[PDB]
């Protein structure tokens, strides 16, 4: 999981 | 403020790939030549530009059988239907002229570019 | 010998989810309480393990509408849709527990796993 | 493209  | 899934997009679309090779829910046969290729309408749709324009149309949206122009190589579509399915262009050197015409004709803009720039490098 | 197109999965899912505001190719209803789900059997079977063993079994496989337990959050369903057809989850403190149970239920364990980390790294 |  990311920060887009 | 969303989080993104890096590899959601990536597994999509191998399941995607799994349903065809069982052949769940696919709900057309595009004809090409003596050969019949299964798939989703859906899938078509987003890496076409052609059947964008047909699975749109009032009429031909509701079609389970397709047929393309008989000029269109079996090969050149299956090598296609394979990369919309899993971003894998399997290009080869006995391939190459087949795979740049049917992805002309199916308006496959990234595939087109890039065997454009594979044979420029030939000549 | 394949090369790959890197944004191909990506530029695929963002054309399925154009299909799904527009309503194009739908094929079921989703029904959580008092709310109505539009969706593509074949995308949310892609996502979702309660969804792939609703849609191959040969019954539920030709259903048009799907009714979700009545303890499940419509706006939970809501966020992980939305997840389903993007990558990108929008996981807040006012819905991250609705979110899990949701994620838990459609069997959506990448889902679940940040749900768990995140409130873990509250308490 | 890249080579996967
Ligand atoms: N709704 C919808 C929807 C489903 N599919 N789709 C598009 N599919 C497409 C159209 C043209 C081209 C390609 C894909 C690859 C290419 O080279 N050209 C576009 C849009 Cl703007 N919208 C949609
Ligand atoms: N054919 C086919 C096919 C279509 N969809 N699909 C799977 N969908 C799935 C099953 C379980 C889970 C998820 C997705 C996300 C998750 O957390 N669990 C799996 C397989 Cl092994 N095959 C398929
Ligand atoms: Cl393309
Ligand atoms: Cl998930």
């Amino acid at each position: 999981w990311v920060i887009p | 403020s969303c989080i993104q899934f890096t590899r959601h997009a990536s597994d999509v679309l191998l399941n995607l790939n799994r349903l065809r090779s069982r052949d769940i829910l696919t709900d057309v046969v595009i004809v090409v030549s003596r050969e019949q290729f299964r798939a989703h309408k859906t899938v078509l749709m987003a890496c076409s530009g052609l059947f964008y324009s047909i699975f749109t149309d009032q009429l031909k949206c509701n079609l389970s059988v397709i047929n393309l122009d008989p000029e269109i190589n079996p090969e050149g579509f299956c090598i296609l239907l394979d990369f919309m399915y899993t971003s894998r262009l399997n290009l080869r050197e006995g391939n190459i002229m087949a795979v740049m015409a049917t992805a002309m004709y199916l308006q496959m803009e990234h595939v087109v570019d890039t065997c454009r720039k594979f044979i420029k490098a030939s000549e």
